[PDB]
């Protein structure tokens, strides 16, 4: 019991599989590779590429800005929504 | 035992990389050990530099949490399935997505390729999960069958080529030119999350919160249980070298020598700078193709990636 | 003090000169402010009274206008309160231009 | 007189109230105080002071 | 002593919880952007 | 007993530091 | 008319809170310890949530415990 | 085969909230063996959520510390899907972009 | 008998006690478990095709 | 027009409404009453008619913590009440009943 | 200025904002002398305001 109904979105599309082809990364290559090598290398060179990389006589105060070097706060991840840096620069910027 | 048996090495936290802003729910890794992606309740799918850890590239166009990610091995495709009820299929040729299969009721909780006959099969919440033509996007067969949201479900070549656990903790094995089951395993008492399929031996194993089961091919004889860990458990992954890991909603890993049941180390990971205790614990997880590295998806947002202690003895 | 007390009643009275239909705290306001114009002695010593006093005060609502780009806090008082403070502005100000409070270089200045 | 900076003050700690919300500000000066002009530009005055210092 | 509320730390160092061993690094945003191909075509 | 649940019956459906002594005596 | 779910209302609301409280054959409510007339049940139950109106019952509690 | 849509998101984010959490830990939690809190559990999802909206510390004196781990992270999670939903729309709004009613309005009640 | 009674004899279902203990062991491996082959495969994936 | 002293009668209605219908909705119990909104009913809970409110004389110790908060933190009362845990308009009377008294 | 913070590479003016809305020719030219009087003279007026005051 099956409907002549149809839709718009069911038509042909793409009716042709892509094949991955040789230097895309055919499962040829994949079965006579050694991955752990490769690995390793690659992992190496990013880390060699890391490491290449690297008067007013008159006043209330003396300096407070001595030793204020910004600090990490942008490097640390946090996973809390309320206390993410994001939020925190979100909430400072749309609010008054 | 047999005789104190297979000694292998600890495993080290290696590295972790943060950026995601979701629970990353899931992580696959591409044929030739160049980039593992990463599904995220964040909407996106991220592709990663395995080597350098680095984020290559951010995928939208999910509407809900990504659920499920396969990169293919024959067929430069990424198929995704959502939360949102959609599974997509997107060319890495464009980065887009060029077909969508339609049709399961709720959530899709899983997915996976056939190795060799090119058909997608997926697990969702409304207890089905179907077989899907990839070339022409079409439900083949539904295999109707649990009474609640199947949860995992496996692809193999062999005999019961579709391997599937559901929520009503009872395992069905389908025969997959006849869309019915074969074998039904009732032997978890609480909900089967995770399944593994064993690379050489010919056995799978199933793993639900009170304990883990490996079974014999066909037909599901019981083998062994593995008991030890003790937490709602969502991933069971396994090396050739027979090494068994399983991830856990309380943040715990275990790893397991495959043959006895020998859990030979016990890993609980800090949760993440900001985070809570609480958002602990491994979605999943899974091994590169050199099998020298372990990447977790965690609940504190983060992906860690473990690597073989190298002193160990 | 009746001309301080004008003013900034009639200031209060300008942000509702449309006058749609209001609301009813709005209501208390207008009724509140019209009635200080008609006994102003009793409205002056009222508030010298809370100013020599009072020193706990009702909550105040919160609201924010949206300029798309960014919101804009809007504090809600009660109507004394608001009666009371207002005076007190007036006065402020007063009493700070005659006696040359603020240097010249502030300047969202009365003059320009 | 001291009497008129103990009401100026007073005020500005209040609890703030949005539907469920309620909280109090000990900290913050409420900028939708009628006075708080006065306050804003004076204080203002006192930096100001700091800035350029007294002799200039 | 005292630390300003524009401060004051919550949650220790990334790195320290972890320890040392471990290298955790924060990618945001990404790199080889999209136009790039994963999986390059032959031709 | 452990699993008692207290019924969710729906409501819907502080300290102080002492360095504010030394600033106001300050003052 | 709306005057009239008020004392609707009200008359419920004093139902619920609520041995003592009644009403006469007209539509009074009346407490029948202190003989009491109470021209809203709740303005009536407040001389019932009264000081004064406890105290009678506890004397005619004695007084009948005698 | 109804399809998610700008309509249903908000709803359908909630329903498989409300489904994640059932059958994970109705399938977690259990050994009640009758029924075990279901409507009760999800209303504390609920008064929870309605806490945080509040910023009203949430704890209930009584309670399996599983099942308040529980709706701390599903809590925490429903928390940040909702906050990133407001930073991206308060970033469509200013650029102008999307011209809505009830987006805007919505959007203010959240920041 | 009680079970199978809706289905064909062909068509298996699991009742009695033994089928539910474990058998143990079976060695590194045997030819009892092993994927049909190469040949097997090609033949069910052609006819299926 | 509204405002006015208040009365048993709208007071323990008061506390039978609250008590009914719950200490968030406001606007459902200012419907009840006459001559009073919804702020002034809220205000007017947690101001004086709910049960947690402490009515009573001062310990010794309250008074010592009262003076001494209120040389730490001169004219808030919205920061004190909460820390010796009683209103903040009854420990206003209380204070300018303790330098009343003290001279 | 350059005592307290040095600037061996001339990064001073990685960050130094102009005025884009006018022409070339309008724009503020960028030197060493005229960037670093311009945060030498930033910097002394920001530390004659403590942080814990007001900041710029
Ligand atoms: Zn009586």
């Amino acid at each position: 019991q099956l409907s002549k109904q149809y839709s718009s979105r069911d038509l042909p599309s793409h009716t042709k599989i892509k094949y991955r082809q040789t230097t895309q990364d055919a499962p040829e290559e994949v079965r006579n590779r050694d991955f752990r090598r490769e690995l390793e290398e690659r992992e190496r060179a990013a880390a060699r590429e890391k490491n290449r990389d690297r008067w007013d006589d008159d006043v209330v105060f003396k300096n407070c800005a001595k030793g204020v070097d910004d600090q990490k706060k942008d490097k640390r991840f946090v996973n809390d929504t309320l206390r993410s840096e994001f939020h925190k620069k979100f909430m400072e910027k749309y609010i008054k | 035992t047999m005789p104190k048996p297979q000694w292998h090495p600890p495993w080290k936290l290696y590295r972790v990389i943060s950026g995601h802003l979701g629970w990353v729910r899931c992580i696959a890794v591409e044929p030739g050990n160049q980039w593992f992606v990463t599904g995220s309740a964040d909407r996106t799918i991220k592709i990663w530099d395995l080597a350098s850890g680095k984020l290559k590239l951010s995928l939208t166009g999910h509407i809900s949490t990504v659920r499920g990610v396969i990169v293919s091995t024959r067929s430069p495709y990424l198929f995704s399935c959502g939360e949102d009820k959609q599974v997509k299929c997107w060319d890495l040729e464009y980065n887009k997505v060029i077909r969508h299969y339609h049709g399961h009721l709720s959530a899709v909780y899983g997915l996976d390729l056939h190795p060799t006959i090119d058909v997608l099969v997926t697990c969702s919440r409304d207890s089905t999960a179907r077989i899907w033509d990839v070339r022409t996007k079409a439900s083949v067969h539904t295999l109707s069958g649990h009474t609640n949201a199947v949860a995992t479900v496996r692809c193999q070549a062999a005999e019961p080529q579709i391997i599937t656990g559901s929520h009503d903790t009872t395992i069905r094995l389908w025969d997959l030119v006849a869309g019915k089951t074969r074998v039904t395993l009732t032997n978890h008492k609480k909900s089967v999350r995770a399944v593994v399929l064993h690379p050489r031996h010919y056995t799978f194993a199933s793993g639900s919160p009170d304990n883990i089961k490996q079974w014999k091919f066909p037909d599901g004889s019981f083998i062994q249980n593995l008991s030890g860990h003790n937490a709602i458990i969502n991933t069971l992954t396994v090396n050739s070298d027979g090494v068994l890991v399983s991830g856990a909603d309380n943040g715990t890993m275990h790893l397991w020598d495959w043959r006895t049941g020998y859990n030979f180390q016990r890993v609980h990971a800090a949760v993440q700078p900001g985070s809570l205790d609480s958002e602990s614990g491994i979605f999943a997880c899974a091994f590169d193709q050199s099998e020298s590295r372990l990447l977790t998806a965690e609940a504190d947002k983060t992906i860690k990636v473990y690597r073989e202690d190298d002193t160990a003895t | 003090d009746t001309k301080l007390l004008i003013l900034a009643l009639e200031r209060l009275k300008e942000a509702y000169s449309v006058k749609s239909r209001l609301n009813q705290s709005q209501r208390e306001e207008l009724g509140l402010i019209e009635q200080a114009y008609d006994n102003p002695h009793e409205a002056l010593s009222r508030i010298k009274r809370h100013l020599l006093t009072q020193r706990a005060f009702k909550e105040v609502g919160i609201e924010f206008m949206d300029l798309y780009s960014h919101l804009v806090p809007v504090y809600d008082v009660e109507p004394l309160e608001k009666i009371t403070d207002a005076y007190l502005d007036q006065y402020l100000w007063y009493e700070a231009d005659k006696r040359r409070l603020f240097p010249p270089w502030i300047k969202p200045a009365d003059t320009e | 007189d001291h009497n008129i900076a103990d009401y100026m003050t007073a005020k500005n700690n209040v609890v703030i109230n949005y539907k469920d919300m309620n909280h109090t500000n000990s900290y913050g000066i409420i900028r939708g105080l009628q006075f708080a002009s006065f306050i804003v530009q004076y204080y203002g005055l006192v930096m100001d002071l700091l800035v350029l210092g007294l002799h200039r | 002593e005292v630390v300003l509320h524009e401060d004051k730390k919550y949650y220790p160092t990334a790195e320290e919880v972890y320890g040392p061993e471990v290298e955790t690094i924060v990618q945001e945003e990404d790199t080889q952007p999209l136009t790039e191909p994963i999986i390059k075509p032959v031709k | 007993q452990e699993w008692k649940i207290p019924p969710c019956i729906s409501n819907w459906k502080v300290h102080i530091n002492e360095n504010f002594a030394k600033l106001a005596e300050a003052l | 008319s709306s005057s009239e779910s008020n004392r609707d209302r009200r008359e419920r609301l004093r139902q619920l809170a609520l041995p003592y409280f009644m009403k006469n054959h007209l539509g009074s409510y009346e407490c029948k310890l202190c003989l009491t007339l109470h021209n809203n049940e709740g303005s009536y139950l407040a001389h019932t949530q009264g000081k004064k109106h406890q105290t009678n019952l506890a004397r005619r509690a004695a007084k009948e415990a005698k | 085969a109804k399809t998610v849509t700008k309509q249903r998101v908000e709803s359908h984010f909630d329903l498989e909230l409300r489904a994640a959490v059932m059958h994970d830990i109705l399938d977690m939690m259990p050994e009640g063996i009758k029924q075990n809190k279901a409507r009760t559990i999800l209303q504390h999802l609920s008064e929870a959520w309605r806490c945080w909206k509040a910023n009203i510390p949430w704890k209930v004196p009584g309670l399996p510390t599983p099942i308040e781990n529980m709706i701390l992270r599903y809590v925490k999670a429903k928390a940040d899907w909702w906050t990133n939903t407001a930073h991206y729309n308060r970033e469509r709004i200013r650029r102008g972009a999307t011209v809505d009613k009830t987006v805007c309005k919505k959007n203010l009640g959240r920041l | 008998a009680i079970a199978r009674q809706g289905q064909s004899k062909d068509k298996v279902i699991y009742s009695k006690y033994t089928d539910l203990v474990p058998k143990e062991v079976m060695n590194a491996d045997d030819p009892d478990l092993q994927r049909p082959d190469e040949e097997a495969i090609k033949e069910i994936t052609e006819k299926t095709r | 027009i509204k405002g006015g002293v208040w009365r048993n009668t709208e007071d323990e209605i008061l506390k039978a409404a609250v008590m009914k219908y719950g200490k968030n909705q406001w606007s459902r119990i200012a419907s009840l009453l006459h001559r009073k909104s919804a702020k002034q009913c809220k205000a007017r809970w947690y101001e004086w008619l709910d049960p947690s409110i402490k009515k009573t004389e001062w310990s010794r110790e309250e008074e010592e913590k009262l003076l001494h908060l209120a040389k730490l933190m001169p004219t808030q009362w919205r920061t004190i009440a909460p820390i010796i845990g009683r209103t903040a308009a009854q420990c206003l009377e209380h204070y300018e009943f303790l330098l009343d008294k003290a001279a | 200025y350059l005592t307290e913070h040095p600037d061996p590479n001339n990064e001073n003016i990685v960050g130094y904002n102009n005025k884009k809305c006018w022409p070339r020719d309008a724009r503020m030219r960028l030197m060493k002398h005229d960037v670093n009087l311009g945060r030498a003279v930033f910097w002394d007026i920001k530390n004659r305001l403590p942080r814990s005051v007001t900041t710029v």
